[PDB]
């Protein structure tokens, strides 16, 4: 049991494993498995915080992460010189209004 | 409210949007990104709709430019979106695109001809050709990433927020963009043990929709390719064809994996997957589905040329949701489908 690690799956599952058998294998246990339900009235189904990329770090709110010291000076560097020479091959064709004097 | 609030905030993010959008709408929402209708002056045209995607300020600017750089590169042919222009202040960058009006794909899904569920499926495989020939895998085809105006017959696939290039790639950017174990003896039976249990956990690309995601992304496989869009392709075909959208409901990839089971069948699901390095054990076996009998069951056989669809669909259908990614219809082989004769 839990104690030992060591026992058997609780049906119904799945059980999903890499042949290699270098990686822990991964499970589905539920009550009810899925059942394709035909009488429910379609279109229904017949079965019917976050990881900021720039500054590499979980954050637990988003506006207090970008608000955060590590990514104002990222969102203030030249790391968006990748963007900015893309966008200097494209072709601005609106109209640009000055801004408005009250 | 909110929509003002966000639209107020979305100019406060980048100023020069005042001096030449006035933006009305939010159209659009994912992880990585809000889309709103706007409205511009060109300077050698009339006005014009477009649309400002706002992509969210955590995206790093190497996978914020593979974005772009696919939008220019494959984009603006073969029903693949285009981009007119970008705008950035600091880490916040709006990518304006040309507006194309669009059904919901819920409120149509009922009122389409099987006629134009082809004209649906011939377009959406255009589309996924011309990205496929530039090595991008989408990774996020489903309804709302595939616009479709029913009067104008026109379509296009969007968002490239979450691609992947193939190893051959020809979007240059896309290539950049971001205790041992032991074996045991509980493989491919219902047992745990430590050793088993104790092993780090494999990872693999997943980045998409739930509901969408093809068996072997499900059951992480590391080496993923175009083919994964055609299984999202057939998804939505399944949808046209049955009535159901979503068809799929599942808040986690091996519930995906056990409704796909449902419809595919068990032992064919583990016989693929065996294929790509996968061992399935499920505790109950479930038997395939036959595609029309199923579809036409869901949806209900009546008017609009659905009191006789032909075989070709379904044999289609098949292809596209072939359990196996290495046999799986390519999007150019499915244009060359007998499903789509009298139409080229
Ligand atoms: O990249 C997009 N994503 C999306 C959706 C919303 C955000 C997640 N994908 N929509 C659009 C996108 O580009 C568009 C261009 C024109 C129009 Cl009308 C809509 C879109
Ligand atoms: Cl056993
Ligand atoms: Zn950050
Ligand atoms: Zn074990």
């Amino acid at each position: 049991g839990p104690g030992t690690r060591t026992g058997r799956l609780k049906k119904p599952f799945v059980k999903v494993e890499d042949m290699s058998q270098l990686y822990r294998p991964f499970y589905l246990q539920l009550t009810n498995m899925p059942f394709i339900n035909y009488s429910i009235q379609k279109p229904c189904s017949p079965f019917d915080k976050g990881y900021c990329e720039c500054c590499l770090q979980k954050y637990e709110d988003l506006e207090t992460h970008l608000l955060s010291e590590q990514h104002r000076n990222f969102a203030q560097s030249n790391q968006y010189q990748v963007v900015d020479d893309i966008v200097s091959k494209l072709v601005f064709d609106f109209v640009e209004y000055e801004k408005d004097t009250p | 409210a909110g929509v003002k609030k966000d639209i107020e905030k979305l100019y406060e993010a980048v100023p020069q949007l005042s001096n030449v959008f006035k933006i009305e709408d939010k159209i659009g929402e994912g992880t990585f990104s809000s889309v709103y209708l706007a409205t511009a002056q060109l300077q050698v045209g009339p006005e014009e709709k477009i649309a400002l995607k706002h992509l969210i300020p955590t995206s790093h600017p190497i996978r914020i430019a593979a974005e772009l750089q696919c939008l220019t590169v494959a984009g603006g042919q073969d029903n693949v979106m285009g981009v007119k222009y970008c705008f950035r202040k600091n880490d916040h960058v709006v990518i304006a695109m040309p507006y194309l009006e669009h059904e919901s794909f819920l409120d149509i899904l009922n009122s389409l001809s099987f006629q134009e569920v082809r004209e649906y499926m011939l377009n959406l495989f255009k589309a996924l050709k011309r990205i496929h020939q530039f090595g991008i895998v989408h990774r996020d085809v489903k309804p709302s990433n595939f616009l479709y105006n029913r009067r104008l017959k026109k379509y296009a696939l969007v968002d490239f927020g979450l691609a992947q290039g193939t190893h051959d790639t020809k979007i240059e950017l896309l290539k950049f963009v971001q205790p041992a174990s032991l074996t045991c003896d509980c493989y491919a039976t219902d047992k745990v043990c430590s050793i088993c249990l104790s092993r780090r956990q494999q990872v693999a690309p997943r980045a998409g929709t739930p509901g969408f995601r093809a068996p072997e992304v499900l059951t992480k496989c590391p080496n993923q390719t175009t083919a994964i869009d055609m299984w999202s392709a057939g998804v939505i075909f399944l949808s046209l064809l049955s009535g159901r959208y979503p068809f799929y409901k599942a808040s986690d990839d091996l519930t995906a994996l056990a409704q796909i089971m449902t419809i595919r069948g068990s032992r064919e699901t583990i016989q693929a997957a065996k294929t790509f390095g996968k061992s399935i054990l499920c505790s109950k076996e479930v038997p395939a589905q036959d595609l029309r009998k199923l579809c036409e069951r869901l949806r209900g056989a009546g008017a609009g040329g659905w009191n006789e669809v032909p075989d070709e669909a379904y044999d289609l259908l098949d292809k596209l949701l072939d359990l196996n990614p290495a046999s799986r219809i390519t999007a150019e082989e499915a244009l060359l489908h007998p499903f789509f004769k009298d139409m080229s």
